[PDB]
């Protein structure tokens, strides 16, 4: 009931506005897929930073990206588990069973993608 | 614990033939704080240091976490319910009222935990730290100059 | 009372700004309870979910997450300034609930209309012991 | 908008991306060790 | 201290400016408060044969104040090479 | 308008009151019944918010209590230059303070007891005071034991004065309500009097007879040689030649040529090489300029002559756009509410005695305070400790404050009003901010250990693996260090050692040096931060819902100190105010115990030591680098690698010591129970004891209970903090006391 | 919900009633006692068990008792 102006900012209501999760009529894989490019894309970084193997020239990046993807992975299973607890029963789709299903395999696919892409672009 | 103290002090004087020591040290807690627990715990405590690593590194790692779990006992222990109910009443604002994190909700509200249960946590806490801690400094100091 | 008033939701709300102990999720998922009075004159009160507010001379009408927080509000206009307030219960689906004067004139009198319930007609501790109910479902209190 | 649509297809299913996920993992876990570690020098096949 | 000297000059003619000041408008006397400016007051203190509000307290308050400015003008000066 | 008002006689002096305990409260007036009435007359003693409503009466037993404490303080005081004038050896100290240590207290040989009379050098038994009365006296120029006893009488005469002027201004002539509510008058009375001629008074003594005394007592002259404060202040000649600038007599002040008054009043920053502490001269400048600009404030609020600022008018004046009305109705909050203006008056009085701490243990404001290091570890520790239990009492205070004194029709849109109005914003944000500092602190910490433990000292936060370096701090020093180069020209050296620079001495150990921050200085400090933003979560948590919550929205009827609300809602334990402030202290206690211990590790490895021709040697040797990385290393290389003269302190004169220390864990144990276990298997093992009492009719009339839930947790936490804070004086005493 | 059971020792002297938070307990006519009054709870599911009407209770033990178990949302006191 408190309105504040940094929750009621039209710059801050844009800026959700556009998100993939917040997004007007998107479908929830490509929500997902989005998730998962950005989510994984940061994530690969602190995992080649200061991974096990930092020292290591040339399998740092590769370790450290396995271990990104391996997360993402987790990830998704959780995505899968909380949308399976959470949506077992009965006018967003996304809130969907099947709409939460989707965005958990475009999750996946986006996480995976991501780690390839940081790959690609580290080893240039 | 007490008869554990007791036990382990006079085998580990009567192992090193310092049966004497015990004698004429067992009289005073001093001596118990400083022949016993101060004394025996040196080995126990250089498992792990900058120096390098023996092999009681794993006693050491575990009497520090023996602690930790005695103070976790603590955590579960002194407080009752009233201020975990409130912070969780707090916390379940800060997640309903912001945005990109309210879309995921919890199935079962998250409550403070009884007060029963508290005591059951707290009790069990405070056990597994003292089971571990003592574990710790026993094996390291009997295995760390007697094998 | 002698008729139950009905909940009007286009009473005017006291003066207040944002709130931030009111109604949470719970609101529009599960039940949320609503208190009017008849203020005769300006003044102003303290809410048990944050501040203070100010009422309306005339019909004033609030809305709170817990049953508690109305009795709450209801004594504290009951020992300030006399007020006689009375809340409401709405579900999620929009039924309306009245709550505390169920005879209208305060659970502090009789009325010599209610039924007593939950009642045991002997003194404590006359109760069987626990080993008489046992594997039965019923607790020594109950019978 | 083709892309990123028929990719999650066959996993979008919940049975699906739990067997896929479930087998990854266990392909990734069993691949640790005898193939992941002693190629990385890792200090514990060493001795 | 010396009659005649630059410092005391100086300090005697900021204790002047700023006693003939308040006599008309500018500073806060007891009669001119105001938050920016100088708004009408009362008296209470009688100012002993003094026209308008001058009494006893003002003289004071502001002489403390002209010897103030007058000695941090004159230090000031002096940490800079000048009297 | 302002003006005294005064009652004559409303109290009249009897002891008819003394012989019934329980009179201020009509809850105990009826009498005792059960013990814990005899709780209850200890408890609500001095509430006397509680005892009458009446704001004037109340005022008038504050001003009592204040000089009743004021006399108790002068009474204390003079009982230290008392010890000082016949039980110590501050004349034999005064000869060679380098090489006897300090002791002031002398104990009666009944039980073998007199072994704590150690031989403090100079011919004298004794205990090893840390106290640094000895400096402050060498400081204020105090030679023979005869000035020492004179202090002492004039201090018993002043603790006779407030006493009498506590009985004369509660029972014979009792200020007003409109008299203490004279918060302008108070204000500009205690900025010009209390603290501007105080400090103006300290300066003048510093100058006159302090300045001189420490002058010749550097240049090495026996101090019965030395002359009498009494000849510096009548005869110039000697301050003369001493000073040339006093040849001028006063000339130089009122012609406004100030500088020729350089000579004894200096800028010349760091230590005095001659006795590690500050130039004397310095300070007289200080309290010269404080005195100044304390002289300037006290005439800022109008009190009777028009001209002044009006406080109400400053709070309502100062209102922005995003606040509604801005400090509006706190004018009336702090002139009517006494809980208010205690909880401002703890939290800066905590506040300014850290400031105390650190900058006392950073410039030594006394002549050979440094090589003692044992007195300014002590210094250090104590103020830090009162400083936290005032800063507790402040959001204690202003709880008591939320749940009594405050009113909603004056605070509508005021700032207290949208503090209530987003308080679990605040407390969430808060709660966030110290879960994150934890996990990065704590983790980081719980990291180096597993890693140690693990064979990867290359994968550690230290100073060699991962440089997690204080660029920040290490700027400000380096800044600071150059502070006299181009920001102060006019300062001599640096404002202290601390930033960099040479190393200062005396008699072989080291007065000050430079301190390095590196990764463990880093992780310690963000620990510290942690825990004080924890600690100020909970205290604000209180503070805050001390009246209402979403759990409990009457928390304003049930008072300040209730113990629950039943088990209600799941429980409803600890909910209370006074709840918090019981659960903040423990956190208050465990922030200070770490900040201390991370003071004396660092002061020992790589401050304190001695001075050899190869260099620096340390205490320790400078492992706080290497091994406070890890909680193993705080173990044994500071808990464990010291406390070993604690344990070995008998026999000694430190045996004491380590009896307080064997004591104090004692009591750090027997407060557990009274923290956990509850009241009702207390009060059935009572019953039983009653029985055994009544089988034998030796049961007491008054009925023993048990204690209450809140008394019960007062007790733990009182002997808890009790007991941890003796272990700690215990072992940092003997540690520092043997070695250093 | 909790159980809420008032016994024939009451003395009806509404004191219960007054420190219950919830409003739980009512007051019904009797004749077992001088009042002519006797709690009752007819509102026992919106009690959380908080035993502010047993702190209220004059009578030795306890004319009114409360007995946990089976907390729901009401039970347990949550605006959540
Ligand atoms: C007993 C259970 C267990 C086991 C077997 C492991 C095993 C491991 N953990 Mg540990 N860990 C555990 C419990 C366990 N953990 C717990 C309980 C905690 C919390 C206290 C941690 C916290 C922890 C941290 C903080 C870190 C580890 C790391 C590691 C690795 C050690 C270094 C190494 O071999 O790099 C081998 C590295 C590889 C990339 C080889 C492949 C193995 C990967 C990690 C698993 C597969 C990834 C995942 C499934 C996504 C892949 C998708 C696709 C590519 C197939 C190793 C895989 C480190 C690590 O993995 O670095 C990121 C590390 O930094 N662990
Ligand atoms: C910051 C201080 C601190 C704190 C709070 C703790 C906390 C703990 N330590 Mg640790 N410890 C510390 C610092 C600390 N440690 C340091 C710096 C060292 C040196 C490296 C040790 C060395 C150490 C050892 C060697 C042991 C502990 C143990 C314990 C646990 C105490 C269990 C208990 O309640 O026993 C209750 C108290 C007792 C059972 C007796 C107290 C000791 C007395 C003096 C012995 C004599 C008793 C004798 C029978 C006579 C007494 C009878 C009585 C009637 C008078 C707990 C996890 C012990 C543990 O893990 O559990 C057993 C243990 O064995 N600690
Ligand atoms: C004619 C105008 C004039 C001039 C040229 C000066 C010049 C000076 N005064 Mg002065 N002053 C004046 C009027 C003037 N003053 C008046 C009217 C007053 C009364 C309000 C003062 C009160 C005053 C004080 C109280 C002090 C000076 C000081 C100084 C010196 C400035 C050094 C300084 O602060 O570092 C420059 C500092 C900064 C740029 C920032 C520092 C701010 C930190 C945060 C404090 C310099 C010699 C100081 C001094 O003794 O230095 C020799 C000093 O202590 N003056
Ligand atoms: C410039 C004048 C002056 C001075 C120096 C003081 C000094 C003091 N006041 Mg006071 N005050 C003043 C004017 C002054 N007051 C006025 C005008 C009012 C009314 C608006 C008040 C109202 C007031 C209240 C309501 C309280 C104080 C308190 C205090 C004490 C604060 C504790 C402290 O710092 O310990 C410093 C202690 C010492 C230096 C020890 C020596 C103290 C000597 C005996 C006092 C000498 C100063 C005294 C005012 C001289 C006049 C008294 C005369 C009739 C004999 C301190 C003694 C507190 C108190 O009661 O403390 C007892 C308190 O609660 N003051
Ligand atoms: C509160 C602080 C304080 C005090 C008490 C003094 C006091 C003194 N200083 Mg010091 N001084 C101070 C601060 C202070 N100063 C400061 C801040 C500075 C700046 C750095 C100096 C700088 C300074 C210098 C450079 C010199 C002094 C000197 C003096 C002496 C000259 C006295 C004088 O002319 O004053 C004026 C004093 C009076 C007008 C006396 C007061 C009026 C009396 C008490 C009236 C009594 C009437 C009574 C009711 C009737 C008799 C009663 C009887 C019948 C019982 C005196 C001992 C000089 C010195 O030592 O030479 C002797 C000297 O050379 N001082
Ligand atoms: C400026 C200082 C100051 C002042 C004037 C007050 C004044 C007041 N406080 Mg506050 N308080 C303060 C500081 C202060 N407090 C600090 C620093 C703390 C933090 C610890 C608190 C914490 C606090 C709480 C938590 C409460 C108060 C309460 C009160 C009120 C009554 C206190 C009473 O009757 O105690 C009577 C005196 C005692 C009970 C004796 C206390 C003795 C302690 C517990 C142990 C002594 C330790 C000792 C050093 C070691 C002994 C060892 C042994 C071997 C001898 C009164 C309004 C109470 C209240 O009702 O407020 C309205 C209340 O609930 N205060
Ligand atoms: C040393 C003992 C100890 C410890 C560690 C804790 C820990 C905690 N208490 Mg507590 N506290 C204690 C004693 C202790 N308590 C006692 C005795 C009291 C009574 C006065 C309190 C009073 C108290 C209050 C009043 C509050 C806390 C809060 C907290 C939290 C601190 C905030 C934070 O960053 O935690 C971070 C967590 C830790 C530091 C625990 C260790 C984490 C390590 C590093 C493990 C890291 C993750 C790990 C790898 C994952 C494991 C994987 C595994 C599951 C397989 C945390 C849950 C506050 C809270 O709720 O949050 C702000 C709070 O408000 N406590
Ligand atoms: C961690 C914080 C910190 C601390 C404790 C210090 C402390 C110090 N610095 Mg440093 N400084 C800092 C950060 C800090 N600094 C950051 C920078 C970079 C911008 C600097 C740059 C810097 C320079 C360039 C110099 C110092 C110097 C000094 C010294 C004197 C400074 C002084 O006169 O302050 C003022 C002293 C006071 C006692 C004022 C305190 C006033 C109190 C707290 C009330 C304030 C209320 C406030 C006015 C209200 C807010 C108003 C706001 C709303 C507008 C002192 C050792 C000087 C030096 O070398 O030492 C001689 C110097 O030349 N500092
Ligand atoms: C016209 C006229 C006249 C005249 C008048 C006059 C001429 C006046 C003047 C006046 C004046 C001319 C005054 C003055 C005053 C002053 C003062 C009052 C001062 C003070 C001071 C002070 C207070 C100081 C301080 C200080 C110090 C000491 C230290 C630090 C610094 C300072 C500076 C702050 C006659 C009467 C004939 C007649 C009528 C008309
Ligand atoms: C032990 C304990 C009790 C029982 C303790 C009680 C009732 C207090 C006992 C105080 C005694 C009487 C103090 C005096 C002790 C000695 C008789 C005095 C010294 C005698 C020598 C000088 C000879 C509680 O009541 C309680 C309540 C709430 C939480 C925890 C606890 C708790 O832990
Ligand atoms: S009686 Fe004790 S255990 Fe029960 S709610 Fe109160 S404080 Fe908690
Ligand atoms: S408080 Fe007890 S005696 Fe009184 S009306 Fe309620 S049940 Fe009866
Ligand atoms: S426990 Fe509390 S809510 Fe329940 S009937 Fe008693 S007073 Fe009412």
């Amino acid at each position: 009931m408190l309105e504040t102006p940094v929750t009621s900012a039209p710059i801050v209501a844009n800026y959700l506005s556009n998100l993939p999760a917040y997004r007007t009529g998107v479908a929830p894989n490509l929500r997902g897929v989005e998730i998962g490019l950005a989510h994984g894309f940061l994530l690969a970084g602190p995992f080649i930073k200061l991974g096990p193997l930092r020292n290591v020239p040339g399998a740092a990046e590769v370790v450290g990206c396995m271990s990104a993807a391996g997360l993402v992975l987790i990830l998704a299973l959780c995505l899968s588990l909380y949308g399976n607890a959470a949506f077992q029963s009965t006018s967003d789709p996304l809130m969907s069973s099947e709409g939460w299903a989707k965005f958990a395999g475009g999750f996946t696919v986006g996480g995976l993608s991501g780690v390839a892409w940081a790959y690609v672009l580290t080893q240039v | 614990g007490w008869v554990t103290f007791y036990w382990h002090w006079k085998h580990l004087t009567l192992w090193q033939g310092n049966v004497s020591q015990f004698d004429e040290s067992s009289t005073y807690l001093m001596g118990w704080l400083r022949d016993y627990l101060w004394l025996n715990s040196s080995q126990l405590i250089n498992g792990y240091n900058p120096f390098g690593m023996n092999s009681l590194s794993v006693w050491a790692w575990t009497f520090l976490f023996g602690h930790l779990v005695y103070a976790t006992g603590f955590m579960f222990l002194i407080s009752w319910r009233g201020y975990w109910q409130e912070l969780i009443e707090t916390l379940v604002w800060a997640h309903e009222k912001t945005p990109l994190a309210n879309l995921v909700y919890w199935k079962d509200k998250p409550v403070a935990l009884s007060i029963v249960q508290a005591r059951l946590v707290g009790l069990a806490h405070f056990s597994v730290g003292y089971i571990f801690t003592y574990a710790a400094f026993l094996i390291a100091s009997t295995s760390g100059r007697f094998g | 009372p002698w008729k139950q008033p009905e909940l009007d939701p286009d009473t005017p709300s006291p003066i207040f700004g944002g709130s931030t102990g009111g109604l949470l999720r719970k609101a529009q998922v599960e039940e949320f309870y609503v208190t009017t009075w008849e203020s005769p004159k300006e003044q102003i009160f303290e809410m048990p979910t944050g501040g203070a507010a100010i009422m309306r001379k005339g019909p004033n009408l609030l809305k709170f997450a817990r049953k508690e927080q109305c009795l709450a509000l209801t004594t504290q206009l009951r020992t300030k300034f006399k007020m006689t307030p009375c809340f409401y219960r709405v579900y999620a689906d929009g039924k309306v609930e009245y709550l505390h004067p169920k005879d209208g004139v305060y659970p502090e009198k009789v009325n010599a209309g209610r039924v007593g319930v939950n009642q045991n007609m002997r003194s404590i501790g006359e109760n069987v012991d626990p080993i008489k109910v046992k594997f039965t479902g019923s607790q020594p209190f109950t019978i | 908008e083709e892309f990123f649509q028929r990719a999650t297809d066959a996993v979008s299913r919940r049975e699906s991306l739990n067997g896929f996920v479930a087998l990854s993992g266990i392909a990734a876990i069993a691949l640790f060790g005898l193939k992941g570690a002693s190629t990385l020098e890792l200090p514990i096949t060493k001795g | 201290g010396f009659i005649g000297s630059p410092t005391n000059l100086i300090m005697v003619a900021s204790t002047g400016a700023c006693l003939f000041a308040s006599r008309f408008g500018l500073a806060p006397s007891v009669r001119k408060v105001a938050q920016p400016l100088k708004l009408a007051d009362r008296e209470v203190i009688q100012t002993t044969g003094d026209p308008a509000g001058f009494t006893a307290t003002d003289v004071l308050a502001m002489g403390a104040a002209g010897h103030a400015i007058g000695v941090g003008i004159v230090l000031g000066l002096k940490g800079i090479g000048q009297l | 308008k302002v003006k005294i008002a005064v009652d004559r006689n409303p109290v009249e002096t009897n002891f008819e009151k003394w012989a019934k305990p329980g009179h201020f409260s009509r809850a105990l007036a009826k009498g005792p019944n059960t013990t814990t009435w005899i709780w209850n007359l200890h408890a609500d003693a001095h509430d006397f918010d509680n005892h009458t409503s009446d704001l004037e009466e109340i005022s008038r037993k504050v001003f009592s209590a204040h000089f009743g404490q004021l006399g108790i303080i002068l009474i204390w005081l003079s009982g230290m230059y008392f010890h000082g004038a016949r039980f110590s050896n501050y004349e034999g100290w005064l000869s060679d303070p380098t090489h006897i240590k300090p002791s002031a207290q002398v104990v009666w040989p009944i039980v073998g007891q007199e072994i704590l009379n150690g031989d403090v050098g100079g011919g004298f038994q004794g205990i090893q005071i840390t106290s640094g009365f000895f400096q402050l006296w060498r400081a204020s120029g105090i030679t023979s034991e005869l000035q020492l006893y004179s202090t002492a009488i004039g201090g018993l005469v002043l603790a006779a004065a407030c006493f009498f002027a506590g009985w004369f201004h509660y029972h014979k002539a009792a200020p007003k309500l409109e008299w203490f509510q004279n918060v302008e008058s108070m204000l500009n009375h205690h900025l010009a009097g209390l603290l501007g001629l105080g400090s103006l008074a300290w300066a003048g003594h510093q100058i006159h007879v302090s300045l001189p005394v420490n002058k010749l007592l550097d240049a090495g002259v026996d101090p019965k040689e030395i002359p009498l404060p009494h000849e510096f202040l009548l005869n110039q000649s000697i301050i003369a030649d001493l000073y040339p600038s006093f040849s001028k007599g006063l000339a130089p002040f009122f012609t406004l040529n100030w500088a020729e008054y350089s000579d004894f009043l200096t800028f010349k920053g760091g230590l005095n090489p001659v006795t590690g502490g500050l130039w004397l001269s310095d300070t007289a400048h200080h309290h010269l300029a404080i005195a100044v600009l304390f002289l300037v404030a006290g005439h800022q609020y109008r009190t009777n002559w028009g001209i002044g600022h009006s406080i109400k008018d400053i709070l309502e004046s100062h209102k922005g756009p995003f606040t509604g009305n801005g400090h509006a109705g706190l004018y009336e909050i702090l002139t009517t509410s006494w809980h208010a203006q205690l909880a401002i008056n703890l939290a800066l009085f905590g506040s300014l005695s850290i400031i105390v701490a650190h900058h006392m243990y950073a410039m030594p404001p006394y002549p050979y305070l440094a090589t003692d290091y044992g007195t300014q570890l002590s210094l250090f520790t104590h103020h830090m400790w009162i400083g936290g239990f005032c800063v507790v009492g402040a959001g204690a205070h202003a709880a008591i404050f939320m749940v009594r004194d405050y009113d909603p029709t004056n605070n509508y849109n005021n700032l207290l009003d949208r503090v209530i109005r987003h308080r679990d914003a605040i407390i969430s944000h808060l709660n966030w901010v110290s879960i994150f500092l934890g996990f990065h602190s704590f983790g980081l910490y719980i990291h180096n250990d597993t890693m140690s433990a693990l064979g990867r000292p290359q994968d550690m936060f230290s100073d060699t693996a991962i440089q997690l370096q204080p660029v920040f701090a290490q700027w400000i020093q380096n800044t600071h260090f150059t502070a006299p180069q181009l920001t102060a020209p006019n300062a001599l050296a640096a404002t202290s050692l601390t930033w960099g620079g040479d190393v200062v001495a005396v008699g072989g150990k080291v007065a000050m040096m430079p301190i390095a921050l590196g990764t463990s200085d880093f992780l310690v400090h963000h620990i510290h931060a942690f825990t004080i933003h924890v600690t100020v979560l909970i205290l604000l948590k209180g503070v805050l819902f001390a009246r209402s919550s979403r759990l409990i929205p009457d928390k304003a009827n049930l008072g300040f100190r209730f113990p629950c609300d039943g088990p209600g809602r799941g429980g409803t334990c600890q909910v209370s105010a006074w709840d918090h402030v019981f659960l903040g202290l423990f956190w208050m206690y465990n922030s200070l115990s770490i900040v201390i211990f991370h003071f004396s590790w660092k002061m020992q490895s790589d401050v304190w030591g001695t001075v050899t021709d190869s260099g620096v040697s340390h205490i320790t040797g400078g492992n706080f680098a290497q091994s406070a990385n890890t909680i193993n290393g705080w173990l044994r290389d500071f808990l464990w690698a010291q406390s070993s003269q604690v344990i070995q302190s008998y026999g000694s004169a430190l045996s004491a010591y380590g009896l307080m220390f064997l004591g104090a864990h004692f009591v750090w144990a027997f407060s557990l129970m009274f923290l956990f276990s509850g009241r009702g298997y207390w009060q059935e093992l009572i019953e039983s004891i009653v029985w055994a009492h009544n089988k034998l009719r030796v049961a007491p009339s008054i009925q023993p209970r048990a204690l209450s839930i809140t008394q019960g947790r007062a007790v733990g936490v009182a002997h808890y903090l009790l007991g941890g804070i003796a272990t700690t004086w215990s072992f940092f005493l003997a540690r520092i006391i043997a070695v250093g | 919900a909790h159980v809420v059971k008032i016994y024939d020792t009451c003395i009806g002297c509404t004191q219960c009633v007054r420190a219950c938070p919830l409003d739980v307990l009512e007051m019904v006519p009797w004749d077992g006692c001088k009042a002519a009054q006797m709690a009752s709870s007819p509102r026992t599911e919106d009690c959380v068990g908080c035993k502010r009407c047993e702190t209220a209770c004059p009578t030795d033990f306890l004319s009114v008792r409360v007995y946990l178990g089976n907390e729901s949302t009401r039970s347990l006191g949550l605006a959540y």
